[PDB]
């Protein structure tokens, strides 16, 4: 957050005024919590930010772990590699024999479309040869 | 039984060698690449 | 004065426990979500994994091995054979 704070409310093309009367902001990892300190028309904003930054998550998408029904998931780790390549790790389980995606947080839907065309039943057939002579 | 041949020599099996993996898919499907042989 | 409180809980590192599948195979499956970087070690002497890795995104760990954790069911095959001569 703080890491992404400053540079939301940073700086203008000519500042806001001297050093004074604008608040810095640092914070641990210890307790999982943030700093701040300042005037007590100045700090009010930071608080507002957290407040709206300190959001609930609907389901956390940045990575969803599918299961795949006829196919293995040998073979398509190493097929799909290269959609849109920072990248996109795909990961196997096989021992559950179900599939990881860690990559994308917004396009997965261009996976999800894939890999339901292509995970399909397949028919198999039965072939029988004849041969026969005389000597 | 278990028996040698010479090719100084090996060991060799002559029985029913059945192995397999299985795969459950749906519900009630499985996936069988089975091999074997009654020697 | 402020600085110095007291921790809820600290979550730093959590050591959790799989119940069904062995760690030695998830320790590497599992190597890259968001990579400083996340650093999963198992144990394999009480077959339980640790993670001391980000202290504020474990919940998608937490969910990810909850749907990775699983009993599974096994299948009884038999073959026959028969022929005449």
């Amino acid at each position: 957050v703080v890491k992404l704070v400053t540079e939301l409310n940073k700086d203008t093309s000519k500042s806001a005024l001297p050093g004074s009367m604008v608040a810095n902001v640092v914070a641990d990892e210890r307790t999982n919590a943030v700093l701040v300190s300042g005037e007590p028309n100045s700090r009010q904003r930071i608080i507002a930010m957290i407040k709206q930054l300190d959001r609930q998550q609907a389901v956390q998408g940045n990575t969803k772990v599918i299961y795949l029904k006829y196919a293995k998931a040998a073979d398509l780790v190493e097929v799909l590699t290269g959609i849109s390549s920072k990248n996109i790790i795909i990961k196997a389980h096989g021992q559950t024999n179900a599939l990881i995606v860690t990559a994308a947080p917004d396009v997965m839907n261009d996976l999800e479309r894939v890999i339901a065309q292509l995970d399909i039943r397949r028919p198999q057939v039965l072939v029988e040869a004849i041969i026969a002579e005389v000597q | 039984q278990e028996v040698p041949v010479l090719t100084t020599v090996e060991r060799k099996t002559v029985g029913i060698k059945l192995k397999v993996k299985p795969q459950i898919n749906e519900g009630d499907a499985v996936l069988l690449e089975i091999e074997q042989e009654v020697s």
